[PDB]
């Protein structure tokens, strides 16, 4: 009862007969080794969903349970690797010296295990630091079209991590090797790679690995969450996970949904997402950061996928193509952005600016479709119309140019209060580059009492201190 | 006993004896001992969906189905799921399965539980007797009032205010009308479960309400009868405690998509854009349990998330069909900084006429939605073309709908928690007093940011000395 | 271990070894028999094993016309994948999907070294990642979507919109310079097409380091299944095995995927979004992630992609879009327009486009011209509500320039002769980058808009202008 | 090597005991009706009916005829009009054959083919100058109803007279009697002289009109192979891709994109990569095909349209501002491009006329330069044309080059000076 035969190959799944005992996503072995997943039990059947090549797996081949659910190991010395679901590393760098496994499917913590998220994870991009805040414990999707800039943020979010004791978890599902290695690569120049694992899912591996890559960076993150450690993992599309479970689900020939989706498939991101949580003091400070990703195909966000994960996530950054190509980089959609934590996830300084700033940018919407009359307009509108190209070109940042908290802070305060409205905006960009090398030569302060007190400093200095800058200037 | 023969995810098949089959929506219990070191603990809950014979059924799980072995017995427990209530159930957070959540304590065995699944009451067990139910809030006392007994649906998009709106309504209700409230997290997000708990223990409505969550991270069919849990609760105050009795759910949406996957788990033909076929028939059953009958009464207090602005998508508009009352939260206006957001023009009610509420507040509400639309029509000429432009009486008319625009918003006594300024409690009689004295221009001296963010005209005209006026 | 047909579809056949020794998936099988009476047809065929299912059965995708195929016919096991011939024989000859030659220069000869068409892709360790810009000598490609040497290039187009004309010119601009090795692998493309690139090849001398393989849309399912894995393995030895660069040309690798879902339904597997496979992504990355520069060598690849219906949001080229390096998307709205290539300005990314790779003003020349012309797009409903002088001064500047810009992004082709009787243009990038920052910069408002089409150099412009 | 009829549906029907039927064969039924194995299984066959099924009942036996799918072909055809099957149906009595061809015959190689080297001289001036056409060309007619393709495709069929080339036309779905007023036509003209016709109307079931365009293409190979000139028109292949949609809808196939199976594109292809222009080993013959396509309200970026495209060598775009516009037919040429381009052509015609298709381009893209677009609407105007008349080419070409009736008149009432020097070059 604990060995059948299997009776069914093909197409990454396998049927067998006589796992009497087995487990629903139990571990069972066939005779080359392979790993595989029992997923349907049925009345003399038994779907297995193949964990590995399966061309060496023929009919009537043993199969033998292991009674054992998928633990995926796990410790310090993952820090800066890149490995599979399995855990096992896919570099040439040797094996990963772990002592300890932690299991695929766990359970996420209770509500009274919780607390509200307070602290900021600071993304350097100031756009989304500032209208879109994220903070430490939050579930926070990024969607958008395709060639947009959701890995691009992703990166640039890891990248600004370096000394804020933020572990980072990077899941590459779906996306071809060479654009893993690349994204490694890059992350190892900036120096990400010190407090930076990788879990790699490419395209080219077995459907259910794509499947189970979430599972295995969230279970490795929950280790360093159970520590006190601060965890983000980003998973680079969710998209091609429902994809390969709606693929499962259909060769194990499961009734289809709203798109031949699974029935579960929603199920199957919330306890992924909803693993991603802080703590209170009692369980430890220790925290999980979530950024989900999705692709929506003609900026479709009314598809299933993407209306399950923008119904999971505490706030949604909606990167738009048309933003993308008009210079709005990295094209955040601030309008249709929503954050549901909010000011509870700033610095009391960054509140201060961005409540000004999401009120200016409401006032410009308003004010968008009279451009086409822009050059009749009234005195008014023509004001809400210039301080809002200026702050569309504030916003404008680079790539891999993440900006500390105290500058975006600043820049923010100089833009509200009006001291822009007088430079040309073209000009705006470099203006946000000198300013800021005129704070590091003369506002030290200013930026020391903003690190330390994390609340504006006096208003007058500041003031004074921007007049000498455009004096400067 | 039965024994379980196919494990399909959350859809669980158990085969029975050849006459002693359970009924469909009877709730069956798996408690299984490790037998072996190869297997794991179990503890799950179904509920039987339907019977497909040969003395065989299919059913729903309420729990993870991970670790389940063809053969292991379940317990058929001959009711539908029961769930504690009255005293013992308040002050506490229950699960869909009536088991408290919380770590104080637990519900002692030996107490009244009701099963969740029972036909509405029936044509002459009803009673239609209209009272406004007074909640207050200024924007929803002028514009859409409710009444005892009603439906009324918030609808919104992604970070309108839905659930501080529901928060609101648990906490002003609480601490004026000293009502019983439920709460059904449908849907519910850990993160906001925990919020709301810690702000109803915080501010002592904690002993006047009893939450039930349906984890968002758990199967479809605790989170599509976590509903039924909240409303079994909520009947159970309203029947035999008397005195009205309010029922807030997390999200309708939350609960029709759940059933959506439920149906689509058991292998039914989609409808309609994916959703289960028989939606309107589950909606029916749950709303229709929601009704004032002549031991006591129901209010329901509903959110309902709108995908994509789609108010045409199958569950905001079959949830149509059964709300008395119909608030509209805007995004627009939560930009602007206007809370709780509440569109004054798509805000509908079935009770803003003269025989329920009285010829002044339905000439004020009518005037005040009168001088917002003609507003509206004159944004686009005051966008383009200057306020000089406008004639004296449309100056006059922008000029009063600024200040009903920025009045219409009061301060959160839960809003405390993101913005750190005290609420307040604004009575009808005197929401309707402070609107006819803006209409009637006693007030058009006042600059608008007075009317931003108070509860009553007199602090309007408290927040103008402030400001140095 | 003779086998026995006992189902016969028209791509797929199902295959009976009551001796319980089963071929294993992605074996090769083997119809050879001849009619034993007037009543029968002498039959050769290639099946290819997808799926197994009980009883001693195995689900096959036959490689040719299964006409004549009777239940109870003999089958032979070879016991290994289709082996096809690679090394040094391949180079200037002509294959069809079994690696036969068909080019009616000989047959191969049989000691010659074979390889599987089926083995996974190199593993994380082993691909190697940097990025060198390909000059293609097209001014839209290198300008807005720069190729990368050693990367993968998909050329996205609907039908009739330029996808194998512009293969044609990379293979005459590129190829014909580069001393490395080709490989051309006609996947679902045209039999005219195919003999025409092959005597353009001959003619031109490059064929004497060039290997093809053809099936085309006159062949069964599997045939055009299994086209690109044989061209993939012919270019694949090269790449390892010699250490060559490559060049590996796909005129069309749609026509792979939908080959798989034509046998999908047949095969037993349920229908998916749109009714391609359930496996739709795996079995394209399964392809996709062997196509890839290594250690040992660098493979460029340069793959056109059939989008069915004009509909890019197809579930085959949207899932083709996370393969590609550097993506061109011809738009039917340009070809109609008479821009040639057709190249989608915008919707066109690459990941060459970096500051730090094609330098500083390149990045900022491309940048520019791509937000000038998706400020024309977006101010084109404007333009057609309100009118054209309604506009102001900068947004009428933003037009002229961006009308100048939008046609002189395309180029008369050197394929284009039999088209147009021009003789075609190279632009190096550095001439591409100065006449756009030239025509950004105002330097020629004055010259009409006419003579920005099918132009070569910025001077040809004014050559063009002073015809007029 | 009998069975018996276990199911017989809406001209599909499942057999019991054809042991040793081969995929594709042709089976008798027991009132003569003609049948085409399609899919056997482990028990039963599927057959589908060629024919009237109404008299074919369960129970019924149903013969082997030992022969794949194959159609007659000769001499004899040339003036007759047939079924696919080659039955004739005109009052003109059988049609006297020797030799038989298979339906899904091979294509040719790619060695075996070569680049079209010759013209098809249409014979309408826009299509024979804008849109050359050579005699191995798969060039796609594609418009709306009316808009007049059958119209070109009978002015090519009648223009072909003085060259020694067969024309054949297959009528897919047709109304039987605009099949005839066409046969007729033809008559009139004596294009039935050399040409073949091959007739399946909408009342006949859906597998003779999925069948027919195969038939004619054998027919066409038949005199191809043999080093003779071919031309074939397909009357419409989106009514045939209608019928082969129910036919497989009929046999439980799951749908496509629009209903239409996943073989709707390998359906149109084995049957256009079958004409070729054969090399000079293979004898030298070719087979010029014309498929036909209908698209809804003009919408050419459809599914069956696209995909014959992307089959075809090219496309003529007759859009529907005919009846309600003038100058018809009209011609989209900035759509309407021929892929083997002026190759086809003769060296006269592709030296006056090189540049049209570009001009038309641009002139549509203005009317979104004042002597740009005065010459576009001249060329416009220049290529009006009249009716079902061919008009040769050799007093064409200077016309066209002129930039004309009175000019048509003049160039030949002055004698043939002009005349005959293009005429030998
Ligand atoms: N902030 C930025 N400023 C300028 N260019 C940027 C920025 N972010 C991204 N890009 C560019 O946009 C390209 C797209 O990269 P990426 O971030 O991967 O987009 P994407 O959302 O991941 N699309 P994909 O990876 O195909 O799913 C990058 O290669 C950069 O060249
Ligand atoms: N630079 C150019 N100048 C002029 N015509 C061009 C140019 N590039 C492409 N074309 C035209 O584009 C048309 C389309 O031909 P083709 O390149 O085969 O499209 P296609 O994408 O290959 N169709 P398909 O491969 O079946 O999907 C041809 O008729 C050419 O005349
Ligand atoms: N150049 C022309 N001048 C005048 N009438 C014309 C011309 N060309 C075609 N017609 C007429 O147009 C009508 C339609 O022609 P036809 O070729 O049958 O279109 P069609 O493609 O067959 N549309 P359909 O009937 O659906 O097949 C006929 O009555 C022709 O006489
Ligand atoms: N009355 C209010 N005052 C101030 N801020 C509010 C108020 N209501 C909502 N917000 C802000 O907007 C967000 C809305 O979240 P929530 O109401 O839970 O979203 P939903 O309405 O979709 O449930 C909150 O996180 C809070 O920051
Ligand atoms: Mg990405
Ligand atoms: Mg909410
Ligand atoms: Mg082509």
């Amino acid at each position: 009862s604990d060995v059948g035969t299997v009776i069914q190959v093909g197409d990454g799944i396998a049927r067998a007969h006589g796992l009497d005992n087995v487990m629903s996503g139990e571990l069972v072995e066939f005779a080359n080794g392979v790993m595989g997943m029992a997923l349907n039990l049925e009345e003399n059947n038994v779907g297995i969903v193949i964990l590995g090549p399966y061309t060496g797996i023929k009919e009537g081949d043993e199969v033998r349970r292991t009674g054992r659910i998928m633990e995926v190991p796990v410790g310090e010395a993952l820090i800066g690797r890149v490995v599979n679901p399995l855990g096992q590393p896919v570099d040439g760098l040797g094996p990963v010296e772990t002592t300890e496994t932690r299991p695929i499917e766990s359970r996420a913590p209770g509500v009274m295990d919780r607390r509200s998220v307070h602290e900021p994870l600071q993304t350097g991009i100031k756009a989304i630091d500032a209208l879109v805040p994220i903070g430490r414990g939050q579930r926070e999707l990024i969607i958008g079209d395709r060639q947009t800039g959701k890995t691009s943020v992703a990166i640039d979010t890891i990248i600004n991590q370096k000394d804020q004791n933020m572990i980072s978890i990077y899941v590459a599902i779906g996306q071809k090797e060479s654009t893993v290695r690349t994204v490694v690569e890059t992350l190892r120049k900036h120096g990400a790679l010190d407090y930076t694992i990788v879990v790699t899912a490419s395209a080219s591996q077995p459907a259910p690995l794509l499947f189970l890559a979430p599972y295995a960076g969230v279970a490795m993150g929950e280790y360093f969450m159970y520590k006190g450690k601060h965890v983000l993992v980003v998973y680079d599309d969710l998209s091609k996970q429902a994809a390969a479970y709606r693929e499962l689900s259909l060769l194990l020939r499961r009734p289809p949904g709203r798109e031949a989706y699974p029935g579960d498939i929603f199920y199957l991101h919330s306890r992924l997402l909803e693993r991603a949580a802080k703590l209170s003091d009692a369980k430890g400070g220790g925290s999980l950061t979530a950024l989900p990703f999705v692709e929506t195909q003609a900026g479709d966000i009314s598809a299933y996928i993407p209306t399950n994960v923008i119904s999971i996530t505490d706030g949604q950054i909606f990167l738009q193509s048309d933003l993308f190509f008009s210079g709005v980089r990295p094209a955040i959609n601030a309008g249709l952005s929503v954050s549901r934590v909010g000011g509870a996830a700033q610095i009391k300084a960054m509140k201060k600016v961005a409540g000004t700033l999401r009120l200016d940018l409401a006032a410009y919407r308003e004010l968008e479709a009279f451009a086409q009359f822009g050059s009749d307009l009234d005195k008014a509108t023509q004001a809400k119309l210039a301080r809002g190209a200026r702050t569309v070109e504030v916003l404008k940042q680079d790539l891999h140019q993440p900006i500390p908290v105290e500058k975006q802070v600043l820049i923010i305060y100089a833009l509200t209060r009006g001291f822009l409205d007088d430079i040309p905006v073209e000009d705006v960009r470099r203006f946000e580059k000198e300013f800021y090398l005129f704070l590091d030569q003369n506002g030290q302060h200013l930026l020391e009492h903003i690190r330390t007190t994390k609340d504006l400093p006096n208003e007058d200095d500041l003031n004074k201190a921007i007049e000498a800058f455009k004096k400067t200037f | 006993r039965g024994r379980v023969i196919q494990v399909m995810g959350p859809v669980v098949d158990v085969k029975f004896e050849n006459g002693h089959l359970p009924a469909i929506y009877n709730a069956l219990k798996i408690q299984h001992k490790a037998r072996n070191e190869n297997e794991v603990d179990i503890d799950l809950t179904l509920e039987v969906a339907l019977h497909l014979g040969d003395d065989t059924v299919r059913t729903i799980a309420m729990a993870s189905t991970d670790g389940l072995i063809r053969g292991m017995e379940v317990i058929d427990t001959g009711a539908p799921i029961s769930v504690p209530v009255g005293e013992v159930t308040l002050g506490r957070v229950f699960n869909v399965l009536g088991e408290p959540i919380d770590l104080e304590g637990d519900i002692p065995a030996d107490a009244r539980r009701d099963p969740i699944h029972r036909p509405a009451p029936k044509f002459e067990e009803l009673a239609t007797e209209v009272e406004i139910l007074e909640t207050g809030i200024k924007v929803v006392d002028l514009l859409a009032p409710y009444i005892k007994g009603g439906k009324i649906g918030l609808f919104g998009g992604a970070g309108v205010g839905k659930t501080v709106l529901i928060q609101e309504l648990i906490h002003n209700i609480a601490q004026e009308h000293g009502g019983i409230s439920v709460f059904a997290g449908v849907g519910e997000r850990t993160r906001e479960g925990n919020d709301l708990y810690h702000e109803m223990k915080d501010s002592g409505v904690i002993s006047k309400t009893a939450m039930v969550f349906g984890q968002m991270n758990e199967p479809p069919g605790a989170r599509m009868r976590v509903a039924l849990t909240g409303l079994t609760m909520a009947e159970y105050f309203r029947d035999e405690q008397g005195q009205d009795v309010l029922l807030f759910i997390d999200n309708i949406f939350r609960f029709t998509q759940a059933g959506s996957e439920v149906s689509a788990l058991l292998g039914r033909m989609p409808s309609a854009v994916g959703y289960q076929p028989t939606l309107a028939t589950e909606m029916g059953q749950l709303q229709e349990r929601i009704t004032s009958t002549a031991k006591g009464s129901i209010t329901s207090i509903q959110a309902i998330y709108v995908p994509a602005d789609d108010y045409t998508d199958p569950a905001p508009a079959t949830t149509f069909s059964h709300l008395d009352a119909t608030t509209n939260l805007e995004r627009k206006l939560a930009e602007m900084g206007i809370y709780p957001a509440v569109d004054p023009l798509a805000s509908t009610s079935r009770a803003l006429a003269p025989e329920i509420v009285g010829e002044e507040h339905y000439q004020v509400a009518r005037k005040v939605q009168q001088t917002l639309q003609r507003y509206k029509e004159l944004q686009d000429i005051i966008a383009i073309l200057g306020m000089d432009e406008l004639s004296d009486e449309d100056k006059l008319v922008v000029h009063r709908a600024r200040r009903i625009q920025f009045f219409l918003s009061q301060n959160f006594h839960v809003a405390e928690q993101f913005t750190g300024q005290p609420g307040s409690y604004v009575p009808v009689k005197e929401t309707v007093r402070g609107f006819k004295e803006i209409l009637e221009g006693k007030y058009d001296h006042l600059p608008e940011d007075a009317f931003r963010l108070v509860g009553r005209i007199e602090e309007v005209v408290e927040k103008a000395k402030a400001m140095g006026v």
